């Protein structure tokens, strides 16, 4: 037969007795992937971490349909209840991610493998497929392999697509969060601003760009609703467009150049330096044109050592413009561009 | 738990490298040192010797998600969770229990051996003095003994005389800014004793204890615990390369506003 893979149970003392040397089972590219997996369906707990550790190998397919047990570590001491308020009241949770968390993320692997059992429920939360009505509180673990192995989620295309619905999902959720983080660590890398608005930057960057209402249209548009990735009803997610032009218009336009120098420069009347990752494949032109305009603005605000000071004032203001960043800071290890009648003040 | 749940992930792969660096034969210390150790009464047989380790530093305010960190690191990771307080320990398993299962959690004073009759050793004894400066860390630790020595010594006497730092390597210390600066050293201590004295087979495997200290520096302040020791201290700065080992989880402190600025320490929101 295919290779297949069971989570042992048993109503009354889980032992090696009950090992002896019944059971109860109740978890048993692209295209072609969800192809053969469906073609596969029809229609003990231990760490080694391996959240699950095989006890002995071994008619067998109307076990999966009745839940009948077939007669001949750390999971030794499961309980129904155990399993029902671990793995959620909802039935898709119960099914699908005990059978992923327990026995898909290990033998698939991919990144859904290193998130832990809450991240799984998240993500299976936003699985909202079809609920086919269920004909018919559960005691025992024969009420739950007799409500796991008649379920439609552990049949069919659900319980095909379900792993690759997770690393789709882990894999737009990170490209977001990491596109935002990159821009994050590119402004907070050398920024020298005051203290107190360093901390008030960083706050409301990560809070009002990750606001509740962007967080539920990024949810909204992963939302699926058929497990076909092929007949995916996943929408383009604005969580990265939003964030990025959205609101950074008003945090840039607010904590400018005009009010830095207005408030932290006290006037009492230039190389560029390049950190390598890889060469740039009309950019370079672009990102001097932007820099001579933030250089630019600077020497307007600036004219209504010293040399130090102007140095300074052209690194800072050259950091707050948008597309000289976009032009050139996604290349540079790091961003410090110039090395370093009085222009005073604290720094 | 949005966000964090994408943000922790790095903190795990940090981890992980951590937990598996090994160590070479001349950095691994030998039983024949610490027998020798015990053998003698005074400080005066304690040379320079080194004790490798790794730390892993996770701040922040008042649980703004260090708990659930430290819950999603023991679902994944292989670590021994233990506590600074038992108070520590029994809200750690709360926060475990609720969600998967842990073995019971104790107290990292239970885990290195500390017991009723230490509670009486008279701590700061014996007198020591800084050998030079940037003081290496093999004075760093032989301070750390010197002023711990009454503990260290009837460890050693009844080690002479199953340990759960045989498990794993990676020891979750929650609340570290409850812990006394010396007590960090003693701890890396207290691990070689074990691995030293069973012959454990991480000790065949030339592991190195790792450390992942989850606690807020700011809310104790000396009248420098294990945070402050580490984040302060030049030596430890370099020797744990804690730039590129460290988390804040964030919903006046220098401290952390340099932290901030230093680019290759994760934020987690």
């Amino acid at each position: 037969p295919v290779e297949v893979t069971a989570l042992y149970a048993t109503d009354g003392c889980v032992i090696t007795s009950s090992i002896a040397l019944p059971v109860y089972i109740f978890s048993y590219t692209e295209q072609d992937r969800f192809e053969e997996s469906r073609a596969l369906y029809q229609a003990l707990l231990g760490t080694e971490r391996g959240r699950t550790r095989p006890m002995f190998v071994c008619a067998l397919q109307d076990a999966l349909a009745h839940g009948t047990p077939l007669q001949p570590y750390y999971g030794s001491a499961q309980s129904p209840f155990w399993f029902l308020s671990k793995f959620g009241p909802d039935e898709k949770s119960l099914v699908l991610t005990t059978r992923y968390y327990l026995l898909q993320a290990q033998r698939l692997g991919g990144a859904g493998a290193t998130y832990d059992l809450q991240a799984i429920k998240d993500i299976c939360a936003t699985y909202a497929i079809p609920h086919a009505p269920r004909p018919d509180s559960l005691t025992s673990f024969a009420a739950i392999t007799r409500f796991c192995c008649t379920s439609q989620y552990a049949r069919g295309a659900a319980a095909a697509g379900f792993p690759l619905y997770v690393e789709r999902r882990i894999a737009a959720d990170v490209r977001e969060t990491s596109a935002l983080e990159k821009f994050i660590t590119h402004d907070r890398s050398c920024l020298r601003v005051s203290d107190r608005e360093f901390i008030t930057y960083i706050y409301l960057a990560h809070f009002e760009c990750f606001s509740p209402p962007r967080l539920a249209t990024h949810l909204r548009a992963v939302t699926t609703h058929d497990p076909n990735p092929a007949a995916s009803t996943e929408q383009p997610s604005p969580l990265g467009r939003e964030a990025v032009e959205q609101f950074f218009c008003h945090v840039r336009a607010q904590l400018n150049i005009g009010e830095y120098v207005k408030h932290n420069v006290t006037p009492r009347e230039l190389d560029l330096d390049i950190a390598l990752k890889e060469p740039v494949p009309r950019r370079l032109h672009e990102a001097l044109g932007h820099f001579r305009r933030g250089a630019l603005a600077a020497v307007q605000l600036l004219f209504p050592l010293t040399m130090r000071g102007v140095a300074r004032v052209i690194q800072q203001a050259v950091l707050l413009d948008r597309d000289f960043v976009e032009a050139i800071g996604s290349y540079v290890k790091n961003f410090l561009l110039i090395d370093t009648h009085s222009l005073g003040g604290d720094y | 738990n949005f966000t964090s749940m994408h943000g922790v992930q790095p903190i795990l792969k940090r981890i992980r490298e951590l937990s598996q660096q090994q160590l070479d034969g001349a950095q691994v210390p030998h039983l024949q040192w610490f027998r020798d150790v015990a053998a003698l009464e005074s400080p005066a047989g304690l040379p320079l010797r080194e004790f490798p380790f790794a730390v892993y530093l996770i701040t922040g305010n008042a649980g703004s998600g260090k708990s659930t960190c430290v819950q999603t690191i023991n679902e994944v990771l292989d670590c021994v969770v233990t506590g600074a307080t038992r108070i520590a320990a029994q809200n750690m398993y709360a926060k475990l229990s609720g969600a998967f299962l842990s073995r019971p959690i104790n107290t990292i004073f239970h885990e290195f051996g500390f017991r009723g009759n230490h509670v009486q050793a008279q701590l700061g004894q014996y007198p020591y003095t800084l050998t030079s400066n940037p003081a290496s860390l093999e004075d760093l630790q032989r301070r750390d003994l010197t002023y711990y020595w009454e503990v260290i010594l009837d460890l050693t006497k009844r080690a002479l005389a199953l340990p759960a730092f045989t498990r794993s390597n990676v020891i979750v210390i929650d609340e570290a800014g409850l812990l006394g600066r010396h007590l960090l050293t003693a701890v890396v201590y207290c691990w070689w004793m074990i691995n030293a004295l069973y012959h454990t087979p991480q000790y065949a495997a030339r592991l190195r204890p790792v450390l992942v200290c989850v606690g807020s520096p700011t809310q104790t302040a000396s009248l420098e615990n294990v945070l402050t020791y580490l984040i302060c201290n030049r030596t430890l700065r370099e020797y744990a390369r804690l730039s590129y080992s460290w988390a804040i989880f964030i919903n006046i402190s220098e401290h952390i506003l340099s932290a901030l600025r230093d680019p290759n320490v994760v934020i987690v929101y």
